[PDB]
């Protein structure tokens, strides 16, 4: 019939916060920013309705629906003279695409002591599905008002409207009283965030100078060592943990068997150790650098906050799935600090996602199966608040065995009263306090390091034939090292370690940016895994 | 003028295709031309595919015609385009066309079925539930997804006869469809316009079902939540897609008409399904397949073939696979005179260290077993292991949920984490293994459900690793009463051998190599599954007194070497487990009597399980006491 | 047999009821048929 045109303004001079939204700006162009929490399914919205009159069964079309259901006023045929009786026929109508995004305030915009504010943004036209939960997006559009009947009972004189009863010619109950209570909503004509698996499409849409530096970084010889030195520059001296974090942020490949075992290639890491050993400063570094990374604490989390919940905004309203921490970090990292403090039920809930990389919620009439493809970087404290060197890793941790199995690497960090090490940690802490960023000297800035990781995540590493046999030999060597009699390993070795080794080798191959897994990569993965085990 | 041709059908004199198709001059042309299409189209070999489909429909009394979209598109492209354009006016003309075509071959067919439903298949455009927009409204789409919920089966008005409350007159049939309910205001006998009531007794109804179709979690892009739609199944597709099934729904994408909660005139959408099919009965067999079963059974060494067939991605664990096969085939329940009862199920426990593949041998049993229910001591609570009367908070009505042991009444219950269970689950499992029933007195319901299930449990030792120096009773959390009920105990420990570890790692790296996303004598699975179902359904073996002597002596020997050791009691329960496993061994051979070799194998399995559950000091019975068996 | 029969109940003029039913305990080694004789008693008793 007719093409509907979407004018999409962008690049506004200023960006507003959710709490900077005021009623003076209703029906005006402006830009806001916020973190997406919930997105609606795209739904059809009546744009140009068609109406049939009960008297004159003609068809009046192109009845513009501006913002609400609006019947026409005059019939096409002059004889009918009807205005109030019409029927909407849906096929003969026109519709647009509508999505309602819910956006919370950004974590850096919430004031002191206040709670985050939420706003309902309306995406229309081609901007639907451009925002997904977890992403911080800025929207440009109209600040509008929508009816809000929940303002009943609120203090103040709520506005109301009455029909004018003068000039009406009574003869000697026609109330027509409505409630003019509204709430501020947003109608976005432009969304930008503030499928990449193919390598060539990723390199094609990328600036030439960045290609210059990326290929220089690939041409570098100690690229692995430089990458490790560029991970968490503020932390001093934990290099095995930085190696593990880099490999986790790179990741392996996802492999599905014939019958669908669906082997997962996400490295899960646990960091345990003595107090004040920088364990939470590595989780702090990962969130804020790794894309789609979600940080949470053990005691401030629930099974419905980590996995998806079934919530209800309005009593008498339906139920919805608001996405959990394990889904806002999808294809990313969930940094759970103080894993030990977390309750047993929450641990079982996280176990349900570590086994199948999926979460099943069957509560309230919603039976959805959500997928949670996330790597879990956990920080934990041993029981008693201090690591026991003469006790196994399992005896040190209250963490349940089903959870403990899915962790590929266990980095145990212990502090000691070493004269030189203490003198040098203290110099770094005080120089990190005196200077702000001059005390941090990483080989790569966060920008180009993130670019390199984004590039290296596009590879499918393959191991050559000699790599298979050496993997077998290294697994044999690990098994021989374990159960020796005097080694007394913290946690014992099984075929889960062998799978950990394969995915670690794939991550190392991604780090070196090669599609073939050299046996030296398997050797490096074997060393990294073996040094993680601590002898009792 | 008033009659058109296929060439002139393309030129549309109306604003949209709906008015074009509704136009009678075009409607009769379309009806005639679809009548021609059903008759003439034939396959490249010569077979008239619609001919054979009509004969099958007539010979099976079905009301569904499986019309393809290749044949329509290749033969009459404009009509296939019209069908993809406005599939509501079409599939209404063509359902009549199919009725005429099936009445020509099968006269007097309207008395059986009122109308023939047409199932369009092989639609080219396959959409995703996140890709559906307003441009697909009132059109024919083909989505794919997993079924997540089904809302019963409800009657829906199809041929409504309305009773007049002034005369008592039953007004004739008025066709009601899925758009909206119909109403009648004109009488004939008294011409009243007053209250007119649908007559339920004389009205005709069609089946109606709502199925929630949710995007397959694998296909969802990262960071996005799976999207769902409501699919309406009408009068022939009801109860064909269970929850958890991945299906391809071809249907009409339309608006569910009923706005102020959103502040915008927003409509919900539904997919009225035309044809629903699983994208990819199972345990059923034919006469030829039954003959194949009966012939392959006669081959010697069949028992070992079945044992090796189980778990074909699980390395070694040959005793575990033997026990799994024995439990899968099972024994036979026995009642002496209604006075003494013996279970005919083989309960198998798998006591293993971590990474011993115990879960995988459970998922494989769920793979292969008919009527198999999987439960866990803790974790995903798909089933609760305990029967309860629970009031559903949304549908307002109570439901009596039988436990996981009730659902698998005649099959297998697979429990993972049997070491860790609640006292309620422990009591339920214990009393359903002792009595083979579940007694419940809750919310006014006092009943004893049947739980004649074979239990396969997977446990982890008490502490983390098996201790050979300690007996099995104190190596695991569960205690004497529950361990006694297990016919077979498969104890598997994480060994320290060079060769076994090398070959397990060779197997795992080969499987990893095979599974890469790039191109980088066991009985076949489905044949074995049908074989197991047939053996369970049809084969009820027996013994004869000729094989009494040896068994009695063996029992005595078992006893005397056991009290000399004194570590584990072997009671009459062990003799009755030997008998059950002998029945299972005969069952896997399709035999009707139990041979002495089956008894020898059952004795070997029982003594091996009992010996491997002992201490190293008590294990002598293997080297020099029971080496004869 | 005695338990299934049971003794005769008495209702004394005081209201002192004397019990007639018999309670039998079977303490024994596992596998000694104690449960099977409980199941048979359940089957054979009118109400059990
Ligand atoms: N009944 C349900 N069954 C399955 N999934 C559901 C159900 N309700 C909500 N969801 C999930 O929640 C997501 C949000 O979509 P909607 O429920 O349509 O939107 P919403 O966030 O509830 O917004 P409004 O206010 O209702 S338009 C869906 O895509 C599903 O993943
Ligand atoms: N190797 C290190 N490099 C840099 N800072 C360090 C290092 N070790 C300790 N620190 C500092 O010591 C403090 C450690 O605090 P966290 O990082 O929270 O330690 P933690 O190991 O999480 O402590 P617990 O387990 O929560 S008691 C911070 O001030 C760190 O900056
Ligand atoms: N014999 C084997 N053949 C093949 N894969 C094996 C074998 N033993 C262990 N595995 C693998 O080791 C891993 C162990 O996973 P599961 O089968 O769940 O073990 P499990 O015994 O259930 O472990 P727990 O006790 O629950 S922590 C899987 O990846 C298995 O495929
Ligand atoms: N004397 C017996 N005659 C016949 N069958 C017997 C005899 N003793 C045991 N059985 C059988 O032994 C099996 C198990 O005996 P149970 O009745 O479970 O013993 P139990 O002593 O009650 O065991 P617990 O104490 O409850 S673990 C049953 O199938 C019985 O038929
Ligand atoms: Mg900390
Ligand atoms: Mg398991
Ligand atoms: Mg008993
Ligand atoms: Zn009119
Ligand atoms: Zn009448």
């Amino acid at each position: 019939t007719e093409r509907v045109f979407q004018i999409s303004f962008f690049n506004l001079p200023t960006v507003h916060r959710i709490r900077d939204i005021r009623s003076e700006k209703i029906g005006s162009l402006l830009s806001i920013s916020g973190t997406v929490t919930r997105t609606s399914e795209v739904r059809p919205e009546l744009y140009k309705a068609s109406f049939t009159c009960d008297m004159c069964r003609a068809i009046v079309d192109n009845v513009e629906q501006s913002f609400k259901y609006t019947e026409p006023t005059f019939c096409p045929n002059p004889s009918c003279e009807n205005r109030a009786f019409w029927t909407l026929n849906v096929t003969r109508s026109r519709f647009l695409d509508w999505q309602k995004v819910r956006i919370q305030e950004n974590a850096n915009e919430i004031p002191t002591g206040s709670m985050p504010r939420t706003l309902d943004v309306i995406l229309r036209g081609d901007s639907v599905e451009r925002a997904k939960p977890g992403d911080r997006c800025k929207f440009t559009g109209v600040e509008i008002v929508v009816p809000d009947v929940t303002q009943l009972g609120l203090p103040g004189v709520k506005p109301s409207s009455t029909l004018d009863t003068r000039g009406i010619s009574k003869t000697t109950r026609s109330l027509g009283v409505r409630d003019l209570t509204y709430k501020i909503s947003f109608l976005a004509c432009h969304v930008i965030s503030i499928n990449e698996r193919d390598q060539e499409v990723f390199l094609n849409s990328l600036s030439s100078d960045e290609i210059n530096e990326l290929k220089e970084m690939v041409k570098d010889e100690h690229i692995y060592d430089k990458l490790v030195r560029s991970i968490a520059p503020a932390v001093f001296g934990h290099e095995a943990v930085k190696k593990g974090i880099l490999l986790q942020m790179l990741g392996g490949v996802h492999k599905s068997t014939v019958e669908g075992i669906k082997l997962r290639g996400d490295i899960n890491i646990c960091v345990v150790g003595d107090p004040s050993t920088s364990k939470s400063q590595f989780l702090k570094y990962v969130v804020g650098f790794a894309p789609r990374s979600v940080y949470t604490s053990g005691k401030a989390s629930s099974a419905a906050g980590l996995t998806a919940a079934v919530v209800r905004d309005e009593e008498g309203g339906d139920y919805t799935i608001e996405a959990g921490a394990l889904m806002l970090a999808d294809n990313g990292i969930c940094c759970i600090d103080e894993f030990d403090k977390m309750d047993i039920s929450d641990q079982v809930a996280i176990h349900e996602a570590m086994e199948q990389q999926t979460i099943s919620i069957a509560k309230a009439g919603i039976h959805a199966t959500l997928n949670a493809r996330t790597s879990i970087l956990a920080a934990a404290n041993p029981v008693g608040g201090r690591y026991n060197r003469k006790l196994s890793l399992r005896g040190n941790l209250n963490m349940t065995a089903p959870i403990m199995s899915r962790f590929d690497l266990f980095f145990v960090i212990l502090d000691d009263c070493n004269e030189k090490i203490d003198t040098e940690l203290a110099s770094h802490i005080v120089d990190l306090h005196m200077k702000r960023d001059e005390a941090i000297e990483p080989p790569f800035s966060a920008e180009q390091l993130r670019r390199y990781i984004k590039y290296a995540r596009t590879f499918k590493p393959i191991l050559t034939k000699e790599a298979r046999s050496y993997l077998v030999e290294k697994y044999k060597e690990l098994r021989k090292d374990d159960a020796q009699g005097f080694s007394r390993s913290s946690y014992r070795i099984t075929v889960r370690q062998l799978e950990s080794m394969i995915r670690l080798s794939e991550a190392i191959a991604r780090a070196n940016c090669v599609d073939e897994i050299t046996p030296s990569f398997i050797a490096e993965a074997y060393d990294l895994l073996r040094q993680s085990i601590i002898r009792v | 003028r008033e009659e058109l041709t296929l060439e002139s059908l393309s030129n549309v004199k109306a604003n949209s295709y709906s008015e074009w198709i509704t136009q009678p001059n075009v409607s009769r042309t379309i009806a005639r031309e679809l009548k021609s299409f059903l008759l003439e189209y034939t396959d490249e070999t010569g077979r008239s595919v619609y001919g054979a489909r009509i004969r099958t429909l007539g010979e099976m009394n079905s009301e569904s015609l499986e019309v393809n979209y290749r044949h329509l598109a290749e033969s009459k492209a404009i009509l296939a385009l019209f069908l993809a354009k406005c599939p509501e006016e079409m599939l209404k003309i063509f359902d009549l066309v199919a009725m005429e075509a099936t009445e020509l071959h099968y006269p007097d067919y309207a008395r059986i079925h009122s109308e023939i439903h047409v199932r369009i298949s092989d639609f080219p455009t396959i959409y995703s539930l996140r890709e559906l927009r307003e441009s697909n409204l009132s059109s024919l789409v083909r989505v794919t997804g997993v079924v997540t919920r089904r809302t019963g089966v409800f009657p829906q008005l199809k041929y409504v006869k309305f009773n007049c409350l002034k005369c008592g007159s039953i007004l004739g049939p008025f066709f009601q469809d899925s758009n909206e309910e119909i109403r009648i205001s004109f009488c004939t006998n008294c011409k009243s316009k007053g209250p007119f009531r649908v007559n339920g007794e004389k009205t005709v109804y069609r089946n109606y079902q709502r199925v929630t179709l949710q995007e397959a979690p694998g296909t969802v892009p990262p960071g996005r939540l799976p999207r769902h739609r409501e699919v309406i199944l009408l009068a022939d597709l009801v109860d064909v897609s269970k929850p958890g099934e991945e299906v391809e729904v071809t249907g009409i994408y339309k608006n569910n008409y009923d706005n102020a909660k959103n502040g915008f005139p927003v409509f919900a959408t539904i997919i009225e399904a035309n044809s629903i099919k699983r994208r990819e009965d199972v345990f059923s067999w034919t006469e030829e397949e039954e003959r194949e079963f009966r012939k392959i059974s006669r081959d010697r060494g069949i028992i070992d073939k079945i044992i090796s067939s189980m778990a074909p991605s699980i390395y070694g664990h040959r005793d575990i696979k033997t026990a799994v096969a024995c439990s899968l085939f099972g024994g036979v329940p026995k009642n002496v005179n209604g006075k003494h009862s013996i279970r005919g199920d083989i309960n198998v426990l798998l006591l293993g260290d971590p990474g011993t593949a115990k879960s995988q041998i459970l998922k494989y049993v769920e793979k292969t077993a008919h009527r198999a229910v999987f439960a866990t001591g803790q974790g995903a609570s798909a089933v609760g292991l305990t029967a309860s009367v629970r009031k559903d908070p949304i549908t307002k009505e109570w439901t009596l949920e039988g436990g996981a042991l009730v659902l698998a009444d005649k099959g297998v219950c697979l429990i993972d984490e049997f070491d860790k269970m609640n006292d309620q689950d422990r009591t339920s499992i214990h009393e359903a293994m002792e009595q083979q029933s579940i007694s419940i007195s809750k919310a006014g319901i006092v009943t004893t459900l049947q739980a004649r299930c074979s239990i396969i449990a997977a446990a982890n030792p008490n502490g983390g690793r098996y201790n050979s120096t300690l007996p099995l009773a104190q190596n695991v959390s569960l205690t004497e009463p529950i361990l006694s009920r297990f016919d077979i105990l498969c104890v598997v420990r994480d060994l320290v051998d060079e060769e076994a570890d090398e070959r397990l790692a060779t197997f795992v790296v080969d499987s990893h190599v095979r599974s890469h996303p790039e191109n980088d004598s066991p009985i076949p699975q489905e044949l074995l599954m049908k074989y197991i179902h047939y053996a369970r359904t049809k084969i009820y073996p027996k013994l004869h007194q000729m094989d009494m002597d040896k068994v009695s002596r063996v029992y005595a020997d078992l006893r005397r070497e056991s009290i000399s050791t004194g570590s584990f009691p072997i009671t009459v329960r062990h003799l009755e487990s030997i008998l059950r496993i002998a029945e299972s061994f005969a069952k896997m051979r399709l035999s009707e009597f139990v041979s002495s070799y089956d008894l020898d194998r059952a004795i070997k399995v029982v003594v091996d399980s009992f010996v491997d559950a002992q201490k190293v000091s008590v294990r002598r019975q293997l080297r020099r006491s029971f080496a004869i068996y | 047999v005695c338990l299934l029969m049971g003794g005769s109940k008495k209702i004394l003029p005081d209201g002192m009821r004397l019990r007639g039913d018999i309670n039998v305990l079977l303490l024994g080694d596992p596998g000694t048929a104690k449960s099977q004789l409980l199941k048979f008693v359940e089957k054979v008793s009118p109400i059990a």
